[PDB]
DNA sequence: AGCTGGT
DNA sequence: ACATGTGTGCTAAGCGCACCTAATTTCCTGACGGCAATCCTTACCAGCT
């Protein structure tokens, strides 16, 4: 069973993501330029969000030996650790390795310091790395591990490192023609001089757009990679719902403090997911009445209408939700009165979706 | 069949075995020339083809035939050029590799005419590359701007540069 | 065309008060002020019953607003990507040329209604370089068909041709 | 008497295989091979497998033919990764296929009209899912085009068929290459020293055993026998809509119907009426049904033109009946009353 | 008798078919480069999952399918990406990952299917009404699950908009409608312009059967006339399935 | 503890921030054109203010 | 006693 | 998207502008990070079925 979470976010003039040259990301959707936010940036910002700290238990590091050396007061094991890692399969200080944090910390410390071997020490270190699946951020984002076959030993093996991603974040597609804007900034030299000029004349590009943000949970995958338990799964689903509704990508927020909040949530339970990108194949051009958010919601509700009747799935109906705060932004302004449980909160929709997940409550699950 | 970091799949390699047969054994001679290439890596048979090439024996140029003796390096170097940047093992433009075989087939029908260097040379063999490259650039820069037209034109000037090994 | 020329010639006949109220309607549709609609109706109605071809209504309204704001004179051979580009050669290629060049390419990916402000800044730098002539008929019939990419690419290639000369 | 049918091979992709393909590099040739149209023929009869080897390949193996290049398509290569024991172990097998892209052809089949008469009722109606020689390459044109006729020579048949054109401003190959078989004009004739050997002649079908054949190049410039055809068929949609009809004969008579249907009065701001406004611009109106117009006075029709000319022009109209477009109409009428200059026209 | 599922399918920006170097695959048609997914990829995507399995006589007597390469109705637009995998442990400097480049394309596709009379009856499996049941599954199972690809980072499962099913027996792909790649004019959608091009081709060729047309809540009509070019401007899930079921038998 | 300050300020006809060619800084918020003042301008106006002298102490200089 | 996954 | 609903009865002609005008200096960023595999064998040998 899999969960869809859709947002429609309007943002202040901001640069939440850039390419190598510094331009905001763009995609050619529907024959026109649409502003794009990378999925990996959203996944990272939700990973580092201030509510995931009880569940943030994954580390993506190449400085594993530094992590070992930090938790050792007087027993310097950093060359022995380095050669153990270098014959583990990583060849250099290494490549990027994904694992649980505290597990690798304590038990790699105990399995590395003992002077019992050098080959089987690397083998058991690699096994500890490969068995590090007790973390739900690894379960959501996904992780493989490929060591080298040259700088290794013939007696060192690797178990199956198969971890499937339980989350498919889409790239935030703008609901209109992208208007990329050019920002011209100077850098003031604090001390004066003859020239009366700037320390650094620079280039920055910003884009103000209404982004269609789209995520999707594979809850069945989320528990097939997080073992038999469901408490941690429900806690992670609630944590993501809070984080995504509450945090923003940590791009140039110090220069563009665009911390605006999602003006739309659409949660629909089914076994065949859908993005409402085709709701905005026609670019949204505003009219004198209403605003960009309302016109985008109107086109989205039109699409929800002809995919709830033309593409109707009444074997598994929509449990389509909203976050319409005290009904500020209704969906069905003309015909689409199919929003079964339109609410105006966030913890209520969290509790509701974990209720259709199973017999859970918001406060009891928030302890794992 | 793999376009690795150092190879780009082009065509039958009639160009490769020209240094050791037009300089060592037989050399320039009259008669129709036939070429057989059976590539094999270790114990895997990967292809087989043929080429009846034209040859009358009007001497030879050492350096030009040396460049012709390996066009694979030039083709891979042309493929590995990215749209922008300087990274060394970026894949480059992967749709350049999809138009190389047709361009090779168009060049190679008078392969011996290119070999003998009468009116066919390296500098006019790449003139056929221009059309497929224009339409690939139409795909690559789908903007009607001044800048996109400029990058399309700079994309057009791409051609395989000869190498002296 | 023999219909847009009469529209431009009638626009050149407009006196100071009429184009003053057209100047005051920048960025505003032809509804919120009655005199603006009355002026547009007087300019736009009588040219459909005398010649079979007329420009689009939005193009006519936008061009009338811009003409009132800038007040050029009609001369054949002075389209936007020639004078543009001619002024781009009078630039330092290091910093300012990409700035003005991007200002020009912003026009190539916009619909008719939203081009009022980018055309305003383009004609503002044209006014800064003291440009008197602009082919209003040529601009109008390349703008009424702005949605087909051949004329956009022709306009861009005209910019390229004026830049390389 | 019609001794030849002109097969029309045209699609987005097509490939008739060459001889240099035993391993994972599978290639094609720049001509539809003899057993690249005979396979289409055998599928068009609805049979296959080992039945074609007897009485179907030798039933026409005594018959010469010729092919024509309308446009030489370019050679395209597609990546193809066979999964082997994956949807043995997960070792993924590898390959690369050659595809001829955007090439049109015209094959001839000459000598007698009984087999061509049987064959004419084989291209359109009888099928076994015919394609362009590759199973995943669809024929984009009706293959049963270019109807048969008597043209005694190979060149006359191959050049006496009209040549198509897709759009108006399209480049056209002024030289059409011709691939022809070998004609033994007298017994003991030896082939000319430019005729390359092609290996497209099956004597069995499954597994493929083959014979070679002689192929003679030939040329055809346009104009003497072949020529361009009528194109028409506008490939430009741009949704239709009429405009600007004062009167043909059916506006004078149709204005009055709603004028006195509503008793010479307005509808929103009831008053003596002058003109008629139009709602639901499905058609702007040469023939107008009397349940869509709206007989309506001067000032509020001016306000209707206020609201329509501003903002989007579109095809949706005002319809001053449902009360959502009411306040704007009255406000525009108020500024019409306040600011209209009758001496400055309108 | 032959089934031609001429299908349009827009796609939100995501890469689906990858070559050696990772680009979206491309084809050549109409004198332009257009994006392409391989017929093998979409044909395996029709297999290998249980939602369609609700069929081994149809993708194996060999098999019973003609699936075409997904010809884009417009020109190809390949874009490129730039990802940075963070270090997340504080070192002396910042940034650690592969710092590679990905690449993607958003396109509106077309394809053509072929199931003949004996190619479905001799398929048989075990019934004679199976030659209608499996086809009835297919006409909307072909538009059930977008293949696969980099969906965990480029989530795109956009359902199709306009679906044709024809019962013409002469096998002709309507790819010649897209001889000219579809341009965009502001008053119509890209999918709407492509469907207008398909309609404009439909009004041709009949000069020298029926048109069973699918539009969900008929937002897309095959021709803006009362003289409809399909005359069956309807469609709702399995209504079309049952109508093909009693069209065949 | 995160202190936030939201300020609604009405300003007279002014040009408080401009680009290279002298136009005031504009942004397309909500699909329509809105005038804009950059955050670096308010940041440095806070830094070089008439109450932050006792709180100075930085030089982002090149000399 | 042979077989099969690894070297 | 002027015409057409005249309803005792609704004019109209002459006239509509020229010229001087648009400036510059200088200022523009360093570094760190860039993936591994797997898509025919020196093939027999011993863990054990
Ligand atoms: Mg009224």
């Amino acid at each position: 069973m899999l969960i869809e979470i859709h947002m429609i976010q309007n943002h202040s003039p901001a640069n939440l993501n850039r390419d190598d040259l510094g331009a905001p990301k763009t995609c050619y959707f529907g024959g026109v330029l649409r502003s794009r936010i990378s999925s990996q940036c959203i996944k990272r910002s939700i990973r580092t969000s201030n509510d995931f700290k009880a569940l943030l238990g994954g580390v993506r590091t190449r400085r594993l030996a530094d992590l070992i050396q930090q938790e050792a007061g007087e027993t310097e094991c950093w060359k022995k650790a380095q050669e153990i890692l270098n014959k583990c399969g990583f060849k250099n200080t290494k490549m990027l390795v994904f694992m649980s944090k505290d597990k690798i910390k304590d038990l790699a410390r105990i399995v590395l310091d003992n002077s019992l071997g050098l080959t089987e020490a690397a083998q058991q270190v690699a096994n500890v790395i490969a068995q590090a699946t007790l973390a739900p951020d690894i379960a959501l984002c996904g992780r493989m591990l490929e060591p080298n076959d040259k700088d290794k030993d013939k007696k060192v093996k690797w178990s199956n490192t198969t971890v499937e991603a339980a989350l498919q974040v889409a790239h935030a597609i703008s609901t209109h023609i992208a208007r990329p804007e050019i920002d011209y900034f100077v850098a003031a030299d604090d001390v004066p001089g003859e020239d009366a000029g700037a320390g650094h004349i620079g280039e920055s590009m910003f884009a103000s757009a209404c982004f269609y943000k789209y995520f999707s949970i594979d809850w069945e995958q989320l528990v097939k990679n997080l073992k038999g338990d469901t408490n941690l799964a429900a806690h992670t689903v609630g944590a993501f719902l809070l984080a995504a509704a509450k945090t923003n990508p940590s791009g140039k927020q110090n220069s563009f403090a665009a911390h605006n909040y999602p003006d739309g949530i659409l949660v629909e339970f089914k076994n065949s997911p859908i993005s409402y990108a085709n709701a905005f194949v026609r670019p949204v051009s505003v009219v004198k009445e209403s605003d960009l958010v309302e016109q985008s919601i109107g086109q989205l509700s039109n699409y929800v209408n002809d995919i709830r009747l033309g593409y109707y799935d009444e074997q598994s109906p929509v449990i389509g939700f909203w976050f319409s705060p005290n009904n500020r932004y209704p969906l069905g302004y003309k015909h689409s009165k199919l929003a079964s449980r339109n609410i105006g909160n966030l913890n209520e929709l969290v509790g509701a979706v974990l209720d259709y997940i199973g017999g859970f409550k918001w406060e009891e699950v928030q302890k794992s | 069949l793999m376009s690795n970091d150092r190879y780009t799949f082009a065509d039958r390699d009639w160009y490769s075995p020209l240094f050791s047969y037009l300089h060592a054994e037989g050399n320039s001679r009259q008669g129709k020339l036939w070429l057989v290439g059976f590539a094999s890596d270790k114990a895997k048979s990967i292809d087989i083809w043929d080429k009846i090439i034209e040859l009358e024996g009007t001497d030879t140029n050492d350096e030009l035939l040396a460049q012709l003796a390996n066009r694979a390096t030039a083709l891979n170097a042309m493929r590995k050029k990215p749209l922008r940047g300087d990274f060394k093992k970026s894949v480059g433009t992967p749709q350049i590799a999809d138009i190389i075989p047709h361009a090779e087939n168009r060049i190679a029908i008078n392969a011996g005419k290119m070999t003998e260097n009468r009116g066919y040379s390296w500098q006019d063999a790449d003139t056929e590359y221009g059309e497929l490259l224009t339409k690939v650039a139409y795909s690559l820069e789908p903007a009607q701007t001044v800048d996109a037209r400029l990058k399309r034109g700079n994309f057009i000037s791409r051609k395989p540069w000869p190498i002296i090994p | 065309n023999r219909g847009t020329v009469d529209f431009i010639a009638s626009l050149e006949n407009l006196k100071e008060g009429d184009l003053g109220i057209l100047r005051k309607l920048r960025g505003a549709r032809l509804d919120e002020k009655l005199p603006g609609f009355d002026l547009f109706s007087a300019l736009w109605w009588p040219l459909r019953q005398k010649n079979q071809r007329a420009p689009k209504r939005e193009v006519a309204w936008l061009i009338a607003k811009l003409f009132a704001e800038f007040r050029f004179e009609q001369r054949e051979g002075a389209t936007l990507p020639i004078l543009m580009g001619g002024i781009c050669r009078k630039l330092e290629p290091k910093k300012e040329l990409p700035r003005v060049l991007a200002r020009f390419d912003q026009l190539a990916s916009l619909d008719i209604m939203q081009m009022e402000e980018p055309l305003s800044v383009i004609m503002g730098i044209l006014r800064k370089h003291q440009q008197v002539c602009l082919d209003w008929v040529g601009l109008t019939d390349v703008l009424s068909f702005w949605e087909q990419e051949p004329v956009k690419r022709e306009w861009s290639d005209s910019f390229i041709k004026a830049y390389k000369i | 008497p019609p001794n030849t049918l002109f097969l029309r091979l045209e699609g987005a992709l097509q490939s008739w295989g060459s001889n240099e393909a035993k391993f994972a590099l599978r290639r094609t040739a720049d001509a539809p091979t003899k057993s690249g149209v005979l396979g289409l023929l055998c599928a068009a009869m609805g049979i296959g497998r080992a039945e074609a080897a007897d009485s179907w390949l030798p039933k026409l193996a005594n018959l010469r033919m010729g092919v024509r290049i309308d446009r030489p398509g370019i050679r395209w290569w597609d990546f193809h990764t066979v999964g082997a024991g994956q949807r043995t172990r997960a070792e993924t097998l590898l390959s690369r296929r050659e595809y001829l892209a955007d090439a049109s052809f015209l094959v001839a089949l000459q000598g007698e009209p009984e087999l061509v008469a049987k064959l004419s009722a084989a291209l359109a109606k009888p099928v076994w899912a015919i394609y362009l020689g590759r199973k995943s390459c669809p024929p984009s044109r009706p293959v049963c085009e270019h109807p048969p006729g008597f043209y005694n020579t190979l060149e006359e048949a191959l050049s006496a068929v009209p040549l198509q054109k897709r759009w108006h401003n399209e480049p056209l190959p002024q030289i059409l290459p011709c691939v022809m078989d070998w004609i033994p004009g007298y017994d003991g004739e030896h082939a000319p020293d430019d005729a390359e050997i092609h290996y497209d002649l099956p004597v069995s079908f499954q597994p493929p055993r083959h014979l070679p054949r002689f192929v003679i190049r030939r040329e055809l410039v346009v104009g003497e026998d072949v020529q361009v055809s009528r194109e028409t068929g506008t490939s430009v949609w741009r949704p239709k809509g009429t405009r600007a009809d004062y009167n043909n004969s059916e506006y004078k008579k149709v204005r009055a119907e709603r004028l006195v249907m509503d008793h010479a009065a307005c509808m929103v701001c009831k008053a003596p009426a002058t003109t008629v406004q139009h709602v639901n611009y499905r058609r702007a109106g040469g023939k107008e049904i009397p349940e869509d117009l709206r007989a309506l006075c001067r000032l509020c029709a001016d306000a209707c033109t206020m609201l329509e000319y501003g903002s989007g022009m579109t095809t949706n109209r005002i319809d001053p009946c449902d009360p959502i477009w009411r306040e704007r109409i009255l406000a525009k009428r108020k500024e019409i009353v306040e600011f209209r200059s009758r001496g400055q026209r309108f």
